């Protein structure tokens, strides 16, 4: 219970301290007009 | 109503926030009082 308690006051210090922050997986980035507008059947950009 | 769908962005548990939030049906009940183990993800009651 404190090692998850120590883990909430962990996340809110290690990103002041190291920044960054962004973060996921593949692909979320790059490429014409900006966040997540799809949405059901659209692939390949236009978004991107 | 029910009976439709749009990928992503689909609804689970989603509610109008209407013109004012705090709206809410009187149906709050859809199920019958029964307890378990713990599970705080709902991937984790799936692999049990």
């Amino acid at each position: 219970l404190n090692m998850r308690a120590d883990l909430e006051t962990y996340v809110f210090q290690d990103n002041l301290a190291t920044a960054m922050r962004r973060d996921g997986e593949i692909y979320q980035s790059i490429v014409n007009d900006i966040y997540d507008v799809p949405r059901n059947v659209t692939i390949t950009l236009e978004d991107g | 109503s029910e009976k439709d769908v749009q990928l992503m962005a689909e609804v689970v548990d989603l509610a109008t926030g209407e013109k004012q939030v705090l709206n809410d049906i009187r149906g709050r009940y859809e199920c019958y009082t029964d307890v378990g183990p713990s599970f705080q993800s709902m991937k984790q009651q799936n692999r049990a």
